[PDB]
């Protein structure tokens, strides 16, 4: 209960807008035969949508006013109140996928830098190099501190091509 | 030197080859440990995350197996700190958590003192006089009072083979508390009583059966049976 | 013979040059005394798409 | 199969491989597992 | 309410103690350093009727007789520090005794 | 917008404000619940001042029929 | 000279050699290139000796029972009159003002002038009525004194203030319930220390 | 009319006056460069800065450089 | 003219910080306000802007014209 915000489970607009739904799915139910595929299918999406409403209540989640459940971005609020699980953990599980593309691109670049006319590399890529180094980059955050650490993840500005002003 | 192999037939890496090290059988497909202070700092953690973790294995084990043997009521691992909490004579979580936060920092500053100047911690007058055998024989070899039984200071054949299997008991340790985690996670019940149950029925308690483990394998057994 | 080495590796620090703080390599050093007689070859394209440039003496050094 | 295989790891295996098998993953994902918005396992 | 002739002159007063006795050895140093001998100095060099303005005055050299550096600017700006002072102790005295207290209780 | 056109608008990412919510509550607001300085008796920051200006700041900060700190949503 | 380290093996810093109090603090190098070194030294040693004068009325006002130190500034609300030791002061909090910024402002001001840094530091001389400044071993002596305490004071200070900011009691009785049950009465346990318990 | 300046970093190709359709651009004796060339422009005035000679110029940066502005009956190709 | 007073070059030429924080600091600026015309432009136009904008923000949460919260479309 924080921002003025009423728990998924115990929110009136979260069940209106659920028995909203479920008429509106049963309004097509009506127009076909009971052993029919549109009929299976609008079964399916009438029991996925019940599992959504069920799955999304209960789960450390609150919604206010509107009965459309809202997140809680502060950490620490996230954190004394089961919040977690909506934006501080996936941060990390998007932040750790992006430093491994990061991580295997720039480690692609470097060697292929060090091959002879390596401008065709770009357009012309090599598969085993390139898997061998996307089942390499588990162990990115390491190898990124680490290259930070021994001044090989920089370059020289001496080296580095600088607009003239 | 070179011990072994992971994978018979791999390519082993170059900075593994002639290393000197205590169970070294050439895993390292990532090649984290081709620097080496890099290599040096990756093997003080694992010591210490294999050291903490054969203390906690075995306190997973042992008040479980006497459990099990009906020696002692002590409740299993998961709900042990439940019980601590709403016992009676109990010191309150935030002053457990920071007394252990705050020695924890006091020795790990001295380890961590020790790893990046080499018997740095042996400075005279520094720690009440008994600082003099601080100094660090090894990379996560401390020594001094750290082995008051003298069980270290012999030949390096037992003393790298006493290196040897520290290292293998701390990695089947760790590999065993992350299995301590996950059948926990899983069955929700203690390692004794999953072992108990896989001896007693092997096939019908396993990490398959329970759809935790590998979700839609027990859909796919419902379809199969029908 | 005033100049670099020829197939020695140099570095531009021509300002107004497209390979400022970059790396060339001398294909050919001048010895009649003309103003840019050290010229060099790089491997990148310029916007003009040319790959070759002129400099003087003290527009060239060693890298490091 | 060498001129072939030259071929096929030019723009194809980054542009087609790489956009097939992501997608592919993650259509599954979002097949077989419903809908999530809360990380809670 | 504190009487209002007797706070703004000891408040006066001590302005102008302070300016004298205490920190005109601390004022002309910052000048020192700011418009010194090296410094940047003056402020314009042209000899027409609009540069003249930026030139300093003619009743602020003067060497004032007092025994000190303390001339007539200095005591029009330590007296109008110690009547801001005063004003505002005054201020604070009206706003205690209606009654309204500001401080956090 | 392509979760609403589907049907079921509770799916969309709805991330509440919760910075500029804790600001307004930390300047008297107390529709959002965040018991911060200025919207309990017991801080220092709501004492000084309360007779000077926290009880028409209070009043016109809790009403929303006026445009003075509006009630925002994700 | 040097006292001690506060990091057994830390790095030895040059730009600290010979002073007093020497360990070898300061890990973000600040004063390293002379200059404001001079202007931290001279104000840590007078901040050592306020917040030791702080603690001191403080501990004062405690152990001789005659108040709280966070209750002893409430004499100028509700309008009581202030007593010092027990004896009714006769002061006017206006006048207590005035002789105050009046006090403090010739105090700082005469010590602004002193154009020399040992004398800025340490001034002597009028400043040493008893004289135990005299000899130089014990001057060292009573130099590395005063900052090992001075900075315990400024510690002091801020845990004092930390304290009646959490748990408004007085401090001796904090000293007390920490004294009976430590690891029932501790940081950990007021609540607002740490977030979360 | 437009401005058309020559440095020394010319080593005369003679393509810059190649690729100008108004013959602005001359070559010269010289003694600075290999080719003992040097790109002159006599007939400045005739210019409409069509950055033809700049596009032509091998060299890194530009020896040759138009400068716009002042436009005249003849800078601004105006056949009328 | 008086003997009193903060002279801009003296101010901006002061603060340098120590160790080569912002290198020479604002040495050298004075005359570069001074005698750019356009720098003084921009730096007006800046704070000018940036106020109108704190004025809009103001005006509506905080109208001081009577009866001007009811003019909506005004
Ligand atoms: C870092 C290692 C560590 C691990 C793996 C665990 C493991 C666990 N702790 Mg223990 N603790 C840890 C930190 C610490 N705990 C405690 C003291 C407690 C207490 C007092 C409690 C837990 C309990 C729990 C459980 C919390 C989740 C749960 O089951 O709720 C679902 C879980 C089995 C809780 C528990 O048993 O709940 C079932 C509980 O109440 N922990 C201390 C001492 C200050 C820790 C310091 O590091
Ligand atoms: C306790 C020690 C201490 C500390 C912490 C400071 C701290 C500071 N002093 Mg210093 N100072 C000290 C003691 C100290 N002083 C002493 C003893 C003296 C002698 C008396 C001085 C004399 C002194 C002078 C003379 C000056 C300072 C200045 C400064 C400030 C800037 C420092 C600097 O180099 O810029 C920081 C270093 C940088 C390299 C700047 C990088 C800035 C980045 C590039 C900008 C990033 C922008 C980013 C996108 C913003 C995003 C915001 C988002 C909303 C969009 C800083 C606040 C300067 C000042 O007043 O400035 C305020 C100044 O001119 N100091
Ligand atoms: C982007 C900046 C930002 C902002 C505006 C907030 C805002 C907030 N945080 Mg958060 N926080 C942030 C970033 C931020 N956080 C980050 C990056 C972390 C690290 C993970 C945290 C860790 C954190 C914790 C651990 C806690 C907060 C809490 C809070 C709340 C009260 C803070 C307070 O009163 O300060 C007081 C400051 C005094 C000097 C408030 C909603 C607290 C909370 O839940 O409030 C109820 C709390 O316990 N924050
Ligand atoms: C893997 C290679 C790689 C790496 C490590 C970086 C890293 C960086 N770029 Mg760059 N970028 C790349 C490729 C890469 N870029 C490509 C291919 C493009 C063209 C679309 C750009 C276009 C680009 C712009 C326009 C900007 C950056 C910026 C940045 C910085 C911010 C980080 C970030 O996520 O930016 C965001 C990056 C993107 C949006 C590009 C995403 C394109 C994909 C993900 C790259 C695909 C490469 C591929 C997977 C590698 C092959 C793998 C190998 C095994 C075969 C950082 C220095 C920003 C900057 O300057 O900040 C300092 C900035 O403004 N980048
Ligand atoms: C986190 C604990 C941990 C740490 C720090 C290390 C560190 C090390 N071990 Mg060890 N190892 C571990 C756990 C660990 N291991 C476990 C659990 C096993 C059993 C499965 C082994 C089995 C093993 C063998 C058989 C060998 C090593 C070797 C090594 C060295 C390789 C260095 C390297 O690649 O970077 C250090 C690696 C990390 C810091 C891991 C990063 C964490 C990843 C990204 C997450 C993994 C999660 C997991 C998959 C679940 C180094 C001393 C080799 C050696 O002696 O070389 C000197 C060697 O021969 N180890
Ligand atoms: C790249 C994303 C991705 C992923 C992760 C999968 C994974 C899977 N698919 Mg899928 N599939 C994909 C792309 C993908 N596919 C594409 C691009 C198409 C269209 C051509 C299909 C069409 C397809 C069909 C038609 C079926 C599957 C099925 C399956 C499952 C059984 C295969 C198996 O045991 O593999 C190992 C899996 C380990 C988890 C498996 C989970 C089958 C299924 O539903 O499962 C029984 C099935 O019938 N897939
Ligand atoms: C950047 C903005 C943004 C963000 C933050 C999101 C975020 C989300 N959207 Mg939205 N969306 C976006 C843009 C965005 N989307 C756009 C542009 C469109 C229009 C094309 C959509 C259209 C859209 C629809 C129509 C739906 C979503 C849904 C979702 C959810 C995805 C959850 C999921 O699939 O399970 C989590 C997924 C994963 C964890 C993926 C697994 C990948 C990781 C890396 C693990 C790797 C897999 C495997 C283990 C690897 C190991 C094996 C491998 C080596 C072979 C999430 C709330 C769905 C939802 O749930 O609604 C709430 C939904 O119905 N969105
Ligand atoms: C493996 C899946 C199939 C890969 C096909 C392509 C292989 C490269 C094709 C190629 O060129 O192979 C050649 C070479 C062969 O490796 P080795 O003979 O040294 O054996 C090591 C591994 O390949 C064993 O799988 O591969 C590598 O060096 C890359 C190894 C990447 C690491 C793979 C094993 C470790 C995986 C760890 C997964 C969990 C990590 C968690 C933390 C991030
Ligand atoms: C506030 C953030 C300030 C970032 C400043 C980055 C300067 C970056 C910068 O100036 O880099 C450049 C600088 C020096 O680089 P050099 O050019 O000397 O590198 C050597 C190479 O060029 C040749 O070997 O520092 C580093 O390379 C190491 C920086 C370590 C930084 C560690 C992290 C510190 C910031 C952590 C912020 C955490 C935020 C989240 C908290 C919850
Ligand atoms: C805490 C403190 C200073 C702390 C400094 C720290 C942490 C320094 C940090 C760094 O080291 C790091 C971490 C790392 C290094 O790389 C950098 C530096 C920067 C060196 C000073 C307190 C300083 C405290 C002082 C001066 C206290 C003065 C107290 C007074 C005057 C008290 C008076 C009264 O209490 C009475 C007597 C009675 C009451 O009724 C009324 C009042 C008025 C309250
Ligand atoms: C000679 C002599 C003397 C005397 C002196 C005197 C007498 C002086 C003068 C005078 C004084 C004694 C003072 C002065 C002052 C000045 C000034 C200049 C002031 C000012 C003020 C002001 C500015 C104010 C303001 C305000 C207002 C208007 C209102 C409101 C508030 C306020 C505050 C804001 C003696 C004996 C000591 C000694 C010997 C010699």
């Amino acid at each position: 209960d924080i921002a003025g915000l009423t728990p998924c489970s115990e929110s009136k607009a979260y069940n209106k807008l659920e028995r909203k739904e479920l008429k509106v799915l049963d309004k097509r139910l009506k127009k076909y035969e009971p052993g029919s595929a549109p009929y299976l299918a609008l079964q399916a999406t009438k029991e996925r949508t019940e599992n959504r409403f069920k799955t999304y209540a209960k789960q450390g989640l609150l919604c206010g006013n509107d009965g459309l459940p809202h997140l809680i971005s502060d950490p620490g609020l996230a954190l004394r109140f089961n919040h977690a699980g909506e934006v501080f953990i996936p941060t990390f599980g998007f932040l750790y996928v992006a430093g491994y593309i990061g991580h295997v691109g720039r480690q692609y670049i470097i060697l292929s830098k060090e091959d002879a006319k390596p401008t065709d590399k770009e357009i012309i890529l090599d598969v085993p190099l390139a898997l061998k180094l996307a089942f390499q980059g588990w162990a990115w955050p390491l190898a990124s501190i680490q290259e930070l650490r021994n001044g090989s993840l920089l370059e020289k500005d001496e080296n580095i091509t600088v607009s003239p002003r | 030197s070179m011990q072994g192999n992971w994978l018979p037939g791999s390519q082993t890496p170059a900075h593994l080859k002639d290393l000197k090290m205590a169970g070294n059988f050439g895993f390292d497909p990532l090649n984290l440990g081709a620097e080496p202070q890099a290599l040096r700092w990756y093997q003080q953690a694992e010591l210490v995350h294999s050291r903490t973790a054969m203390m906690g294995v075995a306190g997973i084990l042992i008040p479980g197996i006497f459990t099990k043997l009906g020696a002692l009521n002590v409740p299993q691992w998961y709900e042990a700190g439940k019980v601590y909490i709403e016992g009676e004579g109990a010191i309150p979580f935030g002053t457990l958590l920071m007394t252990t936060l705050f020695s924890y920092a006091f020795v790990e500053g001295k380890r961590w003192q020790d790893f990046r100047k080499p018997g740095s911690q042996a400075e005279p007058g520094t720690f009440f006089g008994l600082e003099s055998q601080f100094k660090g024989t090894e990379n996560g070899y401390p020594g001094g009072i750290f082995d008051p039984l003298g069980y270290s200071k012999t030949s390096p054949e037992k003393l790298d083979e006493l290196k040897l299997k520290e290292i293998k008991n701390g990695r089947l340790a760790m590999v065993a508390f992350l299995g301590f985690a996950g059948q926990y996670g899983a069955t929700g019940k203690g390692p004794i009583d999953n072992l108990a149950d896989h001896l007693a029925d092997p096939w019908h308690n396993t990490f398959a059966e329970n759809g935790i483990s590998v979700p839609g394998l027990s859909a796919v057994e419902q379809a199969a049976a029908n | 013979e005033i100049g670099p080495k020829r197939g020695s590796l140099v570095k531009v620090l021509r300002p107004e040059s497209y390979w400022y703080n970059q790396v060339g390599k001398v294909v050919s050093v001048d010895q009649s005394g003309i103003r840019y007689p050290v010229v060099v070859r790089f491997e990148n394209q310029n916007y003009a798409g040319v790959s070759t440039n002129n400099y003087a003496l003290d527009e060239v050094t060693d890298p490091p | 199969m060498k001129d072939f295989t030259t071929y096929l790891s030019t723009a194809p295996v980054v542009g087609l491989g790489w956009a097939i098998f992501t997608s592919g993953l993650l259509i599954e994902i979002n097949r077989f597992f419903p809908d999530p918005l809360v990380f809670s396992f | 309410l504190i009487a209002a002739p007797v706070a703004i002159g000891g408040s006066t007063a001590a302005l102008l103690a302070l300016g004298r006795f205490v920190f005109l050895p601390y004022q002309r140093r910052r000048t020192d350093m700011e418009v010194g001998p090296g410094r940047l100095g003056p402020k314009t060099t042209g000899d027409t009727f609009f540069d003249r303005l930026q030139k300093p005055a003619s009743f602020v050299e003067t060497k004032s007789k007092d025994p000190s550096g303390f001339g007539l600017i200095d005591v029009l700006g330590w007296g109008a520090l110690g009547h801001v002072f005063g004003y505002f102790l005054l201020a604070c005295s009206s706003l205690q005794d209606a009654g309204i207290e500001p401080f956090p209780r | 917008d392509v979760v609403q056109a589907f049907g079921t608008p509770e799916k969309q990412i709805l991330i509440e404000p919760v910075f500029a919510q804790w600001i307004q509550a930390a300047q008297g607001k107390s529709l959002y619940g965040f018991d911060l300085l200025l919207a309990s008796s017991s801080s220092p920051a709501y004492s000084a001042g309360q007779s000077l200006w926290l009880p028409g700041w209070l009043e016109a900060i809790n009403n929303n029929q006026n445009s003075l700190f509006l009630t925002i949503g994700p | 000279t040097r006292a001690g380290n506060f990091a057994p093996g830390s790095e030895p810093k040059d730009y600290l050699e010979g002073l007093p109090g020497n360990y070898n603090f300061d890990p973000l190098e600040l004063g390293k290139e002379k200059g404001t070194l001079q202007r931290y030294r001279e104000a840590e040693l007078i901040h050592c000796r306020w917040a030791m004068l702080g603690a001191a009325g403080c501990l004062a006002v405690e152990v001789l029972g005659l108040g709280n130190w966070y209750d002893a500034p409430l004499w100028a609300v509700t309008g009581d009159k202030p007593t010092w030791f027990g004896i009714e002061v006769p002061f006017d909090i206006a006048t207590i003002l005035g002789v105050e910024v009046v006090a403090m402002a010739v105090a700082e001001g005469l010590r602004n002038e002193n154009q020399d840094m040992e004398k800025r530091l340490y001034p002597g001389g009028a400043f040493d009525p008893l004289g135990f400044s005299k000899d130089p071993k014990s001057f060292e002596d009573k130099k590395l004194k005063e900052l090992k305490n001075g900075r315990l004071a400024m510690v002091a200070c801020l845990g004092f203030a930390g304290q009646h900011a959490a748990t408004g009691k007085p401090i001796l009785a904090a000293l007390g319930d920490h004294l009976s049950s430590p690891f029932f009465n501790n940081f950990a346990t007021n609540g607002v220390s740490v977030p979360g318990l | 009319a437009h401005v058309v300046k020559i440095y020394d970093t010319c080593i005369g190709c003679t393509q810059c006056v190649r690729a100008c359709p108004l013959d602005v651009l001359e070559m010269v004796p010289w003694d600075g460069c290999k080719a003992a060339q040097m790109a002159s422009s006599p007939r400045t005035e005739d210019c409409v800065g069509c950055k033809r000679c700049e596009t032509a110029c091998p060299t890194d940066f530009l020896s040759v450089r138009v400068y716009l502005g002042n436009e005249s009956t003849r800078s601004l190709g105006l056949a009328y | 003219n008086f003997g009193i007073g903060h002279r801009l070059e003296a101010i901006l030429e002061a603060h340098t910080p120590p160790a080569g924080g912002l290198g020479a600091g604002h040495k050298g600026l004075f005359h570069t306000v001074n005698n750019s015309l356009h720098f003084q432009l921009g730096l007006a136009l800046a704070s000018v802007g940036t106020i109108t904008s704190l004025v809009a923000q103001h005006m509506y949460s905080l109208p001081p014209y009577a009866y001007l919260a009811v003019d909506f479309t005004t």
